[PDB]
């Protein structure tokens, strides 16, 4: 799936303007209009600063505002094992990590669009992108691109807090003689950012396996195709 | 089902004017056809529709103090030489200040004359060509909240797995998931829509009209 | 049976003003005079905006005023079964369903008029009815029209308060090895309609098995012929 | 039974002028013909009837703080490889402020020139054509309330069913059914009539007229 908003892991990019982003100004690496071959490699765009015209039938739509935005995330685990071989020798492995996460905001601003065909597919035929696809060099990708564009903004007006605490224990314990060695590090990290800066973006996955078939679209649900992608908050 | 809520609240709602106009102003607006629920954003008659017959009208509801809550427990356990505890608990409330809802009625001609649009006709064609028996859906009504609301989510995931193996190696692996998010939105959009199915296979002189309840 | 008032469960129908009813104008689809196939298709009117004109022995009545109207209804059951099987397996399901309705409105106003058999005779030779049971085609329905009109509305006038609680709990427990697995959810839906809105109505079903026979009518008591209909609420 | 009460407060009472002039301006008057009580609603004599003679007269009698309230308890239990338990608990209760009471007497030369009416004679072919003999009635008194009266209805439905199997399969079904009606009419309506039962059969001279009783 329901939630489709994936958070950043940078926020000195400086919110885009209403002006600016109606012109299509790719002030920000984070801005509508930008394609990425993935969310983790945002600065990697695509478009060499040439953004398609948005016609009569592009709208913004509004800036839906969200007050009081404060959520808790709490995410611990712990794994045991135990390895014994015959003479006798135990040993025991014990892994606890706990991430606790805490965030509280003000104010958040979103801004969507809604990508048409016509669209889309004068943007893919710009010479950048024919130049891009040409960079790819195999044979299971006959034809097969995956980029994504970013089709929504959510702009955090105010700063927020932050509180982040993570937990690591390892016990690790060898019984012949015998030695056994505990590590535990708890490492903590309290912020107040303060300023207006983009906060999360909406990506919709565009691939097409090869030439015989179509391009197809689609907005990405629960977590991206990445290696071991962050599942959307909200 | 009567009505499909939609977990979303990135669409800002249509404007009253633009609303039997034939243009709407809104992501979602009565006369869009989508190829499936969810693939809710690829509206297939994008350029727009026919507007409306003197005939046709919108009927309009007004609601006021609505909310809405609901709770879900599931727990998957499996005891055996191993053991699993898959326990889910889902806790969610949404508390309105004020709601309206607008709905219409379609009839036979108007569906016919809409499916002769070009976007229309190119995707029937598509889907034809493609699949033995096409169907779409059309928005019927929707309904839109005042002012925003209060939500509450509350989300409780807990995993545990106990593999015994017989060198007795032995895996144990225990974890928790905690989510609670509070939000106060101060915008109007859209909560749930009806969504009307046109289908046809077979070679059917004329194609099917049915509702969807969940 | 004793009571024959079924409820809507479409409130957006705007009420008919007294002037619009008693010239039959359908502004509308609950009204007087208006005829269709079942209740669950109160939408598909078999009249084309072609509404009899009421005679001068047609009267619509008064207006039956009731005040303080406050209901409280809750359905509960619960259903349990167990089967076992020999090796030894036992399987444990049970399905519990509250549903707990409570409704309360300060008017609501009653009209009711009284059809003849000259006023139907007229309804049924109209061209748009001859073409509707010209449109059935299969042998055990040999002329057989079933057809319900309007004859009564109720209007409620200012709205009112609901409440709807619905419990569904679903126990399902194998024995084998063995896994049990319990759904219960919960949920709540509480409203406060405000405006003036057509509130139930009551039909009369009338019925002709063949030519041979006479076209018979008769109100409907307890509850509709249609599948699953709802009983009469008073 | 004396009286047969009404459960409808969908027809409104009958004004004083038209009450004795042939052509009532209610749903229900004292001189109208039904060929049942559950077939209340189809007058046969729907354009009216001749006025009453002068030697025709109403009867008037007046109530006040009249109220009246019935229960009743049915239990119906099967004890066996099954049990059954159907427990029926219902509770009534009318509490008026004013009643008023309209009776009349018949004639023989009244009811005979008035099976000579059109629809009555029209009627009384028909279930002579269609039954060997034919019996009809006729509202002799109204029982009229002003200004209404409160009612409360309490009504408690449970069923239980106890099935047992002998592999050995059981079947328990439980239900409950509660309802609780609180209404304030203030509006006059009927409460009860009185029948009078005409018929003739086997070919006889004339007609017989008997009373009827709960």
């Amino acid at each position: 799936m329901d939630k489709c908003w994936f958070t950043l892991d940078n926020a000195h990019y400086p919110p885009p303007s209403l002006d600016s982003m109606r012109s299509g100004h790719p002030i920000s690496p984070a801005s509508l209009g930008h394609l990425i071959p993935s969310l983790a490699h945002l600065d990697q765009i695509i478009n060499a600063k040439a953004i398609e015209p948005f016609p009569a039938t592009m709208d913004i739509h509004g800036p839906t505002i969200i007050e009081d935005f404060k959520w808790d995330h709490s995410h611990e685990y712990s794994l045991s094992l135990g390895g014994k071989v015959p003479l006798n020798v135990g040993l025991g492995g014990a892994f606890s990590r706990s991430v606790a996460n805490y965030w509280e905001f003000d104010r958040l601003e979103r801004y969507i669009m809604q990508p048409t065909r016509s669209y889309v597919q004068k943007c893919i035929e710009r010479d950048e992108v024919k130049r891009w696809i040409a960079k790819n060099k195999s044979m299971m990708m006959m034809g097969r691109w995956e980029v994504y564009m970013i089709t929504g903004i959510i702009v955090a007006r105010g700063g927020g807090r932050k509180k982040k605490e993570k937990t690591t224990g390892k016990e690790f314990s060898v019984e012949v003689p015998g030695g056994k060695r505990n590590t535990a590090r708890q490492k903590t990290w309290g912020t107040s950012q303060t300023g207006d800066f983009v906060w999360a973006v909406r990506l919709a996955k565009i691939t097409k396996s090869g030439l015989h078939s179509d391009w197809k679209m689609e907005t990405v649900f629960g977590k991206t195709s990445s290696f071991r992608g962050q599942k959307a908050i909200f | 089902e009567e009505w499909f809520p939609l977990k979303q609240t990135h669409y800002p709602p249509p404007t009253i004017p633009s609303m039997k106009t034939g243009h709407p102003t809104g992501p979602i607006s009565i006369g869009h056809i989508i190829p499936d629920l969810r693939h809710l954003d690829n509206v297939i008659n994008c350029k727009g529709f026919e507007p409306f017959p003197p005939n046709m009208d919108v009927f309009t509801a007004h609601y006021e103090q609505c909310h809405f809550g609901d709770h879900l427990n599931s727990e998957f356990v499996v005891q055996a030489s191993a053991g699993l505890h898959h326990t889910n608990i889902t806790s969610d409330r949404w508390e309105y200040d004020s709601v309206v809802e607008y709905a219409v009625y379609p009839t036979r001609q108007y569906i016919d004359r809409l499916l002769e649009s070009k976007e229309v006709r190119q995707y029937i064609q598509k889907s034809k060509k493609l699949l033995g028996g096409w169907c779409v859906y059309m928005v019927t009504g929707i309904m839109v909240a005042r002012g925003g609301g209060r939500n509450v989510t509350s989300e409780e995931k807990g995993a545990g797995v106990s593999g015994n193996v017989g060198f007795a190696p032995e895996v144990g692996w225990d974890t928790k998931t905690k989510t609670k998010v509070n939000a106060h939105h101060t915008t109007d959009f859209v909560c749930a829509i009806r969504l009307v199915k046109i289908a046809k296979s077979g070679l059917r002189s004329s194609w099917t009209m049915k509702k969807v309840t969940r």
